[PDB]
Order: structure tokens, then C-alpha cells, then sequence
RNA sequence: UCGCUACUACCGAUUGGAUGGUUUAGUGAGGCCCUCGGAUCGGCCCGCCGGGGUGCCCUGGCGGAGCGCUGA
RNA sequence: GACGACCCAUUCGAACGUCUGCCCUAUCAACUUUCGAUGGUAGUCGCCGUGCCUACCAUGGUGACCACGGGUGACGGGGAAUCAGGGUUCGAUUCCGGAGAGGGAGCCUGAGAAACGGCUACCACAUCCAAGGAAGGCAGCAGGCGCGCAAAUUACCCACUC
RNA sequence: GAAACUGCGAAUGGCUCAUUAAAUCAGUUAUGGUUCCUUUGGUCGCUACUUGGAUAACUGUGGUAAUUC
């Protein structure tokens, strides 16, 4: 079938050369996976050794991090924005390792709120009074200066990180490659990662 | 055509043959796993219900 | 044509040292795979049937394995091609004799005949030294033997002296200029001596000299070195001849001086 | 030079033939992958009986309903 | 004791790479390139490195030191015949390596196969049929037809080597 | 202890030289860029006095000109 062997190639000359042996089985195919959005599903192959190899189809949930925070969570994956290699990968959404994808953002501003009581990018407070503030600003005599107080000073989400946690998506890009292991794995942009992808993302589509 | 009656309660079985059609017209267009009452291919069966389980084909 | 690995071995591509005839038949034992390299074994049936003569066809020395009779570093061998090599001890208490596979001079093994107290130990040749989970030193040595806490003090090239009964490494010689040693490859297979050098050239095959105790000297890879002793003190027993290579002259003076021809 | 016999190679209408090797364009068996498909085969949940307990429950069996969920 | 088993090392390998080494031919002097040719970035796939393949870029790469094309009654080597010194010719053939099972192609199982003493199709042959259907691969050992100037028994045995 | 289920082997060996001209192959090196049944050595603790249904062989009825159907 498909094959990856170098004998069909033009010597470096631009001299043809002969065949001495049909194809090998070391040599083999297994077309692409192309994975998609939606509910899982998860094929196997049997690869050279044994060895099962998880080709995924449709995943929908990632686990991604962010490295400022070192807080990483489980997230849901939205949709797909940029992809270096082609462009018909986004009008399609596959969903490939270094692919610039939105996530859901939520478990983050749970970390976050929790560990330095402090809120996100919010509008208006109506909300925070049956629940939040609750968790936010906690009723406690002992802990809430000095174990918070040392958290400040250290809450300072930079400008573009605090605009996302707005709209409520993220910015990610995949670090995994989900058509070998299964798993769409990464980690959230920030500095200057982010702002070349956003222009780049801006200057492409519209 | 022939059949191979099976009762798996007494664990007995038998062939017959019949050739008058009108017995057979019961089972025609009839896919496999599907009960039927053979009261139409005698009067020794009246109040039974036969499973079609398979066959052989001419030329077997 | 080959879609697989071999199991048959031809007569005329079998190892030299194992000193076989051409008129037998076509095929050699093919040594089973096992803790020695293929090329660098004994198998069980060439050092019974050939070397001892105690067994005479294949059959005899299926028969005689097949009653527990035949002991390799302690453990009791059914095999009749398993490869038997450098260092290792045999051991028949039917008759009470226990041999050592070693290199005598000439780059073929020799029937040693060993007292049952040099029967309980063997000499390692060190040649891996990597850490496990939870920070746990290992070592690896020449025969495939895996040693868990070795003392944090054993390096590569370095010889280990360990109980055949229960592993436990006893004691050890250090790889330094002065140690007695015996080549195990190469065109020097068996001669003994002592270091006095080591070249080194980073990136491949640092060599290393040998002066033995007439003082010929001969160079060899560092991958053939083997620490046998302190120096000029052997650890274990040597062979009738002590890895001299006494050259082809002498060799005839002596053969014919002595009229070695019967007694 | 012309003439006789014999042998060899050449040009050539025949728009020759045989065997092939590439090859535009068109079709394309069969396997593999993906998205569907759903012939059939079971389990779960409710009465009567047999076995155990407190009119009901548990294994099982029977005829069945809802065939509702469901797995291959 | 037997068996089984995730992982690491060892053994037996397998695969992909480095440097150097080849018969005749110019009545073969320029070849290669969206039908990847040489390189760059991101990926797909693969046991893994890699234009292996895709997207986007750059315009490169080889040659008189014989590239590119053609021929070989060319499998390579260890080796064989001849030989003052140098050489010339041979190597289908018992050891090592490669390739194939009428010709191509595609797969299952498996640690390991693109296996043919396995399977599925097309082409070429060819067997039985109750004409609906079924079955095939001796470049294995014997044997047979054909081809030729040209090459053996349809024997006995696992006693030896494995 | 027949048969049958199960495990393993059938990728070795044997044969031939059609293809093949930096291809194979030979000496030399590299996997710090990979996989490896088996062998040898290391590893084995974060209704339980033992669970479920269902197929062979075997018994019995058959189909086809014909097969290891
Ligand atoms: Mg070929
Ligand atoms: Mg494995
Ligand atoms: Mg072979
Ligand atoms: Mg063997
Ligand atoms: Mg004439
Ligand atoms: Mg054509
Ligand atoms: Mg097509
Ligand atoms: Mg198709
Ligand atoms: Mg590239
Ligand atoms: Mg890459
Ligand atoms: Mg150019
Ligand atoms: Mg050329
Ligand atoms: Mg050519
Ligand atoms: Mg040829
Ligand atoms: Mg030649
Ligand atoms: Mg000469
Ligand atoms: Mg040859
Ligand atoms: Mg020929
Ligand atoms: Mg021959
Ligand atoms: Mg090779
Ligand atoms: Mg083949
Ligand atoms: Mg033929
Ligand atoms: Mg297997
Ligand atoms: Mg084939
Ligand atoms: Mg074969
Ligand atoms: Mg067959
Ligand atoms: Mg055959
Ligand atoms: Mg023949
Ligand atoms: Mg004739
Ligand atoms: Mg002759
Ligand atoms: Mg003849
Ligand atoms: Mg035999
Ligand atoms: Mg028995
Ligand atoms: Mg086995
Ligand atoms: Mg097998
Ligand atoms: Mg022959
Ligand atoms: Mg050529
Ligand atoms: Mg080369
Ligand atoms: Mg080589
Ligand atoms: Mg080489
Ligand atoms: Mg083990």
C-alpha cells in the first residue's frame, strides 16, 4: 500500500534509479487520522512489536496548563484559530499539534480566585452575594491577612491574559500529537507568543 | 423440497418430504429466525409453532 | 529469503577455537542465546563430547544433562547448547570435579581442574554503571549479572569477585597501571600481564599496553583488558603456561629438548 | 568495362509482420481506512410456582406486557 | 518445581546511516524541476533520523576528475586457471550477503512476512463438471515433456550432524 | 490413553540467479536517531475456602456430480 521508502527517489545527480525488491512491510502506510471536534472516539492500530498506537477521532477535552501559574487543569477545547502548516486545517477544524486553539478558561479562574481571593475580569457584583464572595472573601479572622496578603503583590495578570478571562475563552496551542497518542494536550499562550499569534490572527482572517 | 424437524425438548429429530405447494406457502419469502404456525402442512399439527433455523440451497 | 532470525549454524562458519573437524556433517550446535556472545561461548555438547569424550553422539550428551548431573555457576543446566564462557565454572559431583573456562595461551579454552574450595567464586568484569528508580545504584556486568547496592566506589573496567551461590559481591581490584590482567579478544587472546599504560583518544577505542613477565610487550583495545589481580598476584588460578606465547622457535626446542612423545 | 557461376552485406514500394518497453487521455477489479447501516443474539427492570426472608423482597423457571433502557 | 506476566539490562538479530572501492560505450554533452528536482519553517505518517509525504517560501543540485542516457550471453565477495617480474581471463556452483517463487498488485495472523508447502483480485496457461459449480502453481526430492552439442534412481534410513 | 479445544513452530532449512551498475557487496565506522518472541540476570503489597455463559470431541438428522465443503 502507502509507502515511506527512499528507493523511489531521483538520486541526488537527477539520475533515476531501478527498483531491486518489491515493498517492504518496514516500510508502511496507515493514512492520516485527521482529527475533528465532538464526543470521543478512539481507534487502535497494531504497530511493529505489538505495541497498540491510539489514533483519536473527535476529541473534545484537553489537558492544558498555564506556565506562569504552574496550574494546570482539564478544559474543554472550542475551536481552532490558527495553523502554521496549511489553512484548510482551520476551515475544517482538525485539530494537529502546534494548532492555536480556544479553550473554556473556567477552571482557571476557579484556581485563581481560591488561591490569591481575588477576582477575574468581571462586569458587575450582583452575583457574588448568595455565592463567590463567599469563597472570595471568605468569613475567617485567622489566615485571611497574612497567608493572602503574601498571595498579593504576586496577582498581577498582565493586560492581554486578564482580557481573555473576559469573553471567557483562552488562547492554547497544542504540544501533543493527538493522531499517535490520542490526546490533545498543550499549554495557554502568553507574552510575546501571544501577541505575534494574535496579529498573525488578525491579519489573516477578515 | 425436504425438512428436518427438530424438537429440542425430547431431543428427537426427523425428515419429511412434502411437495404439494400449498403446504410449502407458508415458509415462502421468509427470512431465517422467524415463527411460524405449521398447522398448514397437516392435521397432526394444529396448535404448533415452528422456528426456521436454515437450509441448504440445490447443489448444497 | 531471510524474513526472520536463524537457528542453523554450517561447520565451516562455525568459531575456529572450537577446534572441529571438516568430515562430521554440514551443520555445528549453534549456540542457544544466552549470557555469552555467540562467537565468544562454549556450548555444553562440544566441551563434553569433544574436549572430555565422555559422551560419544549427541544423543549420549542429551542423556547425561537430562539427569541433573551438570552444574554451571551452581544453578543445573538441561541445555546442551547453552554457552558457556569466560570465567564460569562447570561442576560434576557425580564424579567431584569442577573445571574454569579460560583462555590457556593460543586463543582457545582449556580443561582446568580447580579445587572444590575455587569452586564458589568467579571474577566480573564491570561494564555498565547506571542509577533505577528511587536513586538505586546498579551494575552490569560481563555475564549479563545485574548487582542492586554495589559499594558507590566500583567503576567501569573494574573486576568484581562474587559468591556463585548468592551473588553478593566480595570483593573487587581496580582498573590502574600494575594490576595483573588476561586478554580476552582480539590477536593477543589469553596472554597475561600487567598495564604499565593506557592511551586514550576521546571519541574511539582508547588502547592500553601490556608487559608480561618476560618483558615482551604488547598493546590491545580497552574493550579486551580483563583485572585478574593486584599485580604479579593472580586472583584466580592460571593455566599450565601463564599466558607467556612462547614463539614458534621456542616452541620446537622445547618439544623436541624434552621428546614430549609418550611416557 | 562487359559476360558465367557461387557467397556476403547494403538501399527499397510492401504504407509488412512478431515480440515487446514507455506513454496523453478515459475506465477501473480487489484489499485497507473513514462516515453510516442494523439481519440477528443477550441483560436489566413487573405476575404464578419452587427455594430463603420480612402483603413485599432475593436466585431460578414459565407465558407475557411496556418493549423502555441497553450491550455485542 | 511447572506455567504466565508490565518494566530494565544481556543475547540472537533486523533496519536505517558515514568514508573508500566498478565492466563497455561520446554514432550518449549537458541532465534534474508541481508529474519533489536541491534547501528552509510548521506539520501528517512511520519503530525511529529524513521531501517519506502535505502546506508555504527560496532557486537551487550534478557534470570533461565523464554527470545523464544506452549495453552487459552482469547477482557481489571469499575465491579459480595461467604466471620470471608485471599481468590476463574466469567466479550460474556447496561459506557470507542479496533477490525471487508463472507476471504484476493488495493484505490477514504474528516478536518477526508484503510469506506463496498462506489468503484476495487482474493477466497468461491449464484440470474436473451432473454445466449450476469447484480446484492450481516442482527455480524442494525423485520422475516426465520441450529445448538443445550438452547433465543421474519415480531407491533405503533418521544409525551420524543438527 | 483415541479424538478435539488450547499453547508453540510453520519467517529456519532447501532451490535457482530472472532482475540489479554507487544499486547489491566488501573493509570501516554510528544509532546520544530505532524495534527485538526466546535465553540469562534484576523487578513482583496501593464470593475470595474461588465468579459468569458457551462452544468442540461425543450423540443424533441431513444437503450437493464434486473438495481437507
Ligand atoms: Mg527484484
Ligand atoms: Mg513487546
Ligand atoms: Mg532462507
Ligand atoms: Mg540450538
Ligand atoms: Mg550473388
Ligand atoms: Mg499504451
Ligand atoms: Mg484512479
Ligand atoms: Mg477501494
Ligand atoms: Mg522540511
Ligand atoms: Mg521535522
Ligand atoms: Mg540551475
Ligand atoms: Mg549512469
Ligand atoms: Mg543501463
Ligand atoms: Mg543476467
Ligand atoms: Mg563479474
Ligand atoms: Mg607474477
Ligand atoms: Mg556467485
Ligand atoms: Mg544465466
Ligand atoms: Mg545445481
Ligand atoms: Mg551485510
Ligand atoms: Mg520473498
Ligand atoms: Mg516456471
Ligand atoms: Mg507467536
Ligand atoms: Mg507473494
Ligand atoms: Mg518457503
Ligand atoms: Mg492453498
Ligand atoms: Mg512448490
Ligand atoms: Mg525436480
Ligand atoms: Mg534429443
Ligand atoms: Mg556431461
Ligand atoms: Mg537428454
Ligand atoms: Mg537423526
Ligand atoms: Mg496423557
Ligand atoms: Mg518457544
Ligand atoms: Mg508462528
Ligand atoms: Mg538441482
Ligand atoms: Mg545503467
Ligand atoms: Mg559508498
Ligand atoms: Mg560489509
Ligand atoms: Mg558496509
Ligand atoms: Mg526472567
Amino acid at each position: 500500500g502507502i509507502s515511506r521508502d527512499n528507493w523511489h527517489k531521483r538520486r541526488k545527480t537527477g539520475g533515476k534509479r531501478k527498483p531491486y525488491h518489491k515493498k517492504r512491510k518496514y516500510e508502511l502506510g496507515r493514512p492520516a487520522a485527521n482529527t475533528k471536534i465532538g464526543p470521543r472516539r478512539i481507534h487502535t492500530v497494531g504497530v511493529r512489536g505489538g505495541n497498540k498506537k491510539y489514533r483519536a477521532l473527535r476529541l473534545d477535552v484537553g489537558n492544558f496548563s498555564w506556565g506562569s501559574e504552574c496550574c494546570t487543569r482539564k478544559t474543554r477545547i472550542i475551536d481552532v484559530v490558527y495553523n502554521a502548516s496549511n489553512n484548510e486545517l482551520v476551515r475544517t477544524k482538525t485539530l494537529v499539534k502546534n494548532c492555536i486553539v480556544l479553550i473554556d478558561s473556567t477552571p482557571y479562574r476557579q484556581w485563581y480566585e481560591s488561591h490569591y481571593a481575588l477576582p477575574l475580569g468581571r462586569k458587575k457584583g450582583a452575583k457574588l452575594t448568595p455565592e463567590e464572595e463567599e469563597i472570595l472573601n471568605k468569613k475567617r479572622s485567622k489566615k485571611i491577612q497574612k497567608k493572602y496578603d503574601e498571595r498579593k503583590k504576586n496577582a498581577k495578570i498582565s493586560s492581554l491574559l486578564e482580557e481573555q478571562f473576559q469573553q471567557g475563552k483562552l488562547l492554547a496551542c497544542i504540544a501533543s500529537r493527538p493522531g499517535q497518542c490520542g490526546r490533545a494536550d498543550g499549554y495557554v499562550l502568553e507574552g510575546k507568543e501571544l501577541e505575534f499569534y494574535l496579529r498573525k490572527i488578525k491579519a489573516r482572517k477578515g | 423440497m425436504k425438512l428436518n424437524i427438530s424438537f429440542p425438548a425430547t431431543g428427537c429429530q426427523k425428515l419429511i418430504e412434502v411437495d404439494d405447494e400449498r403446504k410449502l406457502r407458508t415458509f415462502y419469502e421468509k427470512r431465517m429466525a422467524t415463527e411460524v404456525a405449521a398447522d398448514a402442512l397437516g392435521e397432526e399439527w394444529k396448535g404448533y409453532v415452528v422456528r426456521i433455523s436454515g437450509g441448504n440451497d440445490k447443489q448444497g | 529469503m531471510a524474513r526472520g532470525p536463524k537457528k542453523h549454524l554450517k561447520r565451516v562458519a562455525a568459531p575456529k577455537h572450537w577446534m572441529l573437524d571438516k568430515l562430521t556433517s554440514v551443520f555445528a550446535p549453534r549456540p542457544s542465546t544466552g549470557p555469552h556472545k555467540l562467537r565468544e561461548c562454549l556450548p555444553l555438547i562440544i566441551f563434553l563430547r569433544n574436549k572430555l569424550k565422555y559422551a560419544l553422539t549427541g544423543d549420549e550428551v542429551k542423556k547425561i544433562c537430562m539427569q541433573r548431573f551438570i552444574k554451571i555457576d551452581g544453578k543445573v543446566r538441561a541445555d546442551i547448547t547453552y554457552p558457556a564462557g569466560f570465567m564460569d565454572v562447570i561442576s560434576i559431583d557425580k564424579t567431584g570435579e569442577n573445571f574454569r573456562l579460560i583462555y590457556d595461551t593460543k586463543g582457545r579454552f582449556a580443561v582446568h581442574r580447580i579445587t572444590p574450595e575455587e569452586a564458589k567464586y568467579k571474577l566480573c568484569k564491570v561494564r555498565k554503571i547506571f542509577v533505577g528508580t528511587k536513586g538505586i545504584p546498579h551494575l552490569v556486568t560481563h555475564d549479563a549479572r545485574t548487582i542492586r547496592y554495589p559499594d558507590p566506589l566500583i567503576k567501569m573496567n573494574d573486576t568484581i569477585q562474587i559468591d556463585l551461590e548468592t551473588g553478593k559481591i566480595t570483593d573487587f581490584i581496580k582498573f590502574d597501571t600494575g594490576n595483573l590482567c588476561m586478554v580476552t579478544g582480539g590477536a593477543n587472546l589469553g596472554r597475561i600481564g600487567v598495564i604499565t599504560n593506557r592511551e586514550r583518544h576521546p571519541g574511539s577505542f582508547d588502547v592500553v599496553h601490556v608487559k608480561d613477565a618476560n618483558g615482551n610487550s604488547f598493546a590491545t583495545r580497552l574493550s579486551n583488558i580483563f583485572v585478574i589481580g593486584k599485580g604479579n598476584k593472580p586472583w584466580i588460578s592460571l593455566p599450565r603456561g601463564k599466558g607467556i606465547r612462547l614463539t614458534i622457535a621456542e616452541e620446537r626446542d622445547k618439544r623436541l629438548a624434552a621428546k614430549q612423545s609418550s611416557g
